[PDB]
Parts: C-alpha cells; structure tokens; sequence
C-alpha cells in the first residue's frame, strides 16, 4: 500500500490534462512497479479485515485510505464504459495548480 | 576508597532545578539503545510515583511512553537504518533542502559509512568539504552517472 | 563540574534571555572549552 | 505544458550533467525544479557562499545560458531565455 501511494504520488505530479483508460493506467502500473489487478481488487477486503483485526478505532487518520481502496477496486474491476482523467488543475481559478486524477462513470444503466 | 569518594560526591537528585534530573535521565536513556522500563528511572533518580517528571517525560517527543509495559525509549529524528529506507526517503523528498548526517547518525550509527558506499554506487547527490570528503547535506540522485566520463574528456570540453 | 553549572546556567537564562558571552565569562570563571561545550547543548 | 518543452528541460539537464561540473548541475537542477530565484533564497536552500556562487554564474553567463533579472521590490533574479539558450 505504501508503494501504491508512492505510485499515486509520482503519477500525481503531471503537468497537463490526460484522459487515459483504466487499462492504460494498469499497464503503466505493471510497467513501473509490480502492482497487479487482482490485489488491487482485493485491497478493499484486505484493508477492512486489517482494520477489524487491528482494533484501530481512532480511524481519524485512517479514514482517507478508504478512498484509495475504493478507487483501486473500482479501477481494477471496471475498464470499459469508464475513463480515468488526469488534470493539473484541481482548482482552475487558483493561485497554485493543485493537480487531480478524475474517474468518470459514463453509463448510467450499470447500477 | 574510590567508591567512598563517589558516594560522598553523589549529589541527591533533589536538585535546585529539575532540568538537570531531566538531562541525566535523557542521557541514561540515550546511552542505551533498547527501551527501558520505569524501574530503571526509579533506580536512577530518587523518585518513585508517576511524578510531574514522569508525566513530562511521557509528554516529551524524544521519549516514547509505552501503554504495553511502560518501556521508555529514545526517539531519533531519522527512523532510517537501511540504505533501502534512505533511498526511499530520498525519493520521497518534497523539497530540495539538504539533509544533515549527524541526525542520521542519530538512529543509524553507521550511516555516513553507507552514504560513502552509496556515493561509490552513485546513488546520491553528495555535498562534501575540501578538507576531507564529508557526508553532509545530500540529495537524491535523479542524475545519471556521477562518475560518468573521465577527466581528460572533461578537460577538453572545458577547452571547448 | 558539569552538573552544577547546568543548573547555574538554567538560572542564568532565567535571569536574562540574551545573556552576553563576555558576561558568561565572569559568571562561570571556569574553563571556557568546558563552558563552550555546555553552552552548545541547550541554547545560544 | 509542452512535452517538447519538457524534452528541452531534460536536454539542458543532460547537457550540464554530462558536460559540466556538479555545482553547475545542482544550480541548474535547483532552478528548474523551482522557478526564478533570489540569490538569498538559493543560498539558504544550498547553504553555500557567494564566493562559490561566483564562477558558476560567470560561466553560465559565458555560455549564454542564464538570463539574469534585476528589479527592486534591488532584488536579483535568474531565468533562462529559451531561444538564446537554443541558439547558443
């Protein structure tokens, strides 16, 4: 998970707008590091079981990793009808450009 | 006779200032690499209950209070004792401020050594003195080879 | 004389914050290399 | 920005890396990693002296690489003119 956060940090610092597939993100993931689709699906269950066993009830620092496990299991299950958008401007009208990765649901019939 | 002189010169820890007692406690904590229990403190200074000394020691940043057993240990600034951790720290640098080697010697007693072999491995961006090759403020080797091309070729590019 | 002069200098910074180094000389009247090592451990 | 501009930045980087001294490499890498710099902020960031800063800045003038800037807020600033660097 720490090296997954390392991959997310080094893919975070882009300069311009990128709109890639989940397949392209997974391919660059396996190209750079050795993180695979089935562990990225299983990470949500693994983190839930780790939090239940560990008894870490002050999850105030720990509540953010739900987003990362959510995104990882989402992008490692869904690849079509969905696009991964990567932008250098979280706030376009800002003093400094905070960048952003965006996920897009494109079909509403799925749910 | 030397023990008699040491017992005569053994000042009671009820000092004028509590900061001498604190400094002696932090010295005795620092000189042992392992965590030590409360009984080491109670034997060291003539103080038994959980005092203001123990409460401020728990509140101290360099001292880790243990809810498990009451083990008190020194906390170093750099929690890196491996080259892999050092390289990951250097990769995770958010600014280009150099990092000193004395507080890496805190925690990692052979750290300047490993810095020398990684510079030999061209794994860092070292700053060194001219009196001697000195481990100092260092940066992550985002470059290629440090010892890339020979000095005669460097000298003829200087001629260029 | 390490332990006593640490309490004495604790009193000295309690007496005044920016105490002079030249004024530290007569308040110690001790070996200055010992004093320089003791000064570096706490403050300036 | 432009990926060709990123190629230009890595190009200047590799030119100094493979063909200049390490102090020049560190100076140019610092001013590309950051942006335009006051000299005091750079001296803080590298903890160096102006005596060491001198010949580096002078040789980077000599190769027509660093575009200095002078304006009062007098405050010294440094950047690189891209066509001057490319044509040099």
């Amino acid at each position: 998970l720490k090296r997954l956060i390392e991959y997310l940090k080094t893919r975070m610092k882009v300069l311009h707008v990128i709109s890639e597939t989940p397949k392209s993100f997974l391919q660059h993931l396996k190209q750079l590091t050795f993180i695979e689709r089935k562990p990225l699906r299983f990470c949500s269950e693994r983190l839930s079981l780790l939090v239940r066993t560990l008894e870490v009830t002050e999850v105030e620092d720990f509540t953010a990793l739900k987003d990362i496990a959510t995104f990882a299991t989402l992008i490692s299950t869904y690849e079509e009808g969905f696009l991964l958008i990567i932008e250098p401007y979280e706030i376009e009208n800002a003093a400094v450009p905070n960048p952003i990765m965006r996920f897009t649901c494109l079909d509403a019939s799925i749910a | 006779i030397a023990a008699a002189a040491l017992q005569a010169n053994q000042t009671d820890i009820s000092k004028s200032h509590d900061s001498s007692k604190l400094l002696w406690a932090t010295e005795y904590i620092q000189k042992k690499g392992k965590p030590v229990l409360v009984n080491e403190l109670l034997d060291y200074l003539s103080m038994k209950k959980d005092d203001k000394v123990i409460e401020l020691l728990k509140k101290l940043d360099r001292i880790e209070f243990d809810p498990k057993k009451g083990t008190f240990k020194y906390l170093s600034t750099y929690d890196v004792h491996s080259p892999s951790e050092l390289l990951k720290l250097l990769r995770s640098q958010v600014t280009f401020k150099g990092i000193s080697c004395k507080d890496l010697k805190d925690g990692w007693p052979q750290c300047d050594e490993t810095i020398n072999q990684l510079e030999e491995d061209s794994k860092i961006l070292v700053l060194r003195t001219k009196k001697d090759k000195t481990p100092r403020y260092v940066w992550y080797n985002s470059g290629g080879n440090l010892k890339c091309i020979d000095e005669e070729f460097v000298k003829m590019w200087e001629n260029v | 004389p390490k332990k006593e002069i640490l309490d004495y200098l604790f009193k000295l910074f309690d007496e005044y914050d920016y105490w002079s180094l030249k004024g530290l000389k007569e308040r110690t009247r001790q070996p200055e290399a010992h004093l320089k090592e003791c000064l570096d451990k706490v403050a300036t | 920005d432009r990926p060709i501009d990123d190629i230009v930045k890595n190009l200047l980087k590799f030119v100094v890396r493979g063909f200049y001294g390490g102090s020049f490499v560190l100076v140019l890498d610092a001013i590309l990693f950051h942006s335009v710099l006051a000299e005091d902020d750079l001296k803080q960031l590298l903890s160096i002296n102006k005596t060491e800063l001198g010949p580096l800045i002078a040789r980077l003038r000599s190769d027509r690489l660093i575009s200095i800037h002078k304006q009062r807020e007098e405050r010294v600033y440094y950047y690189v003119k891209y066509p001057h660097a490319i044509d040099a």
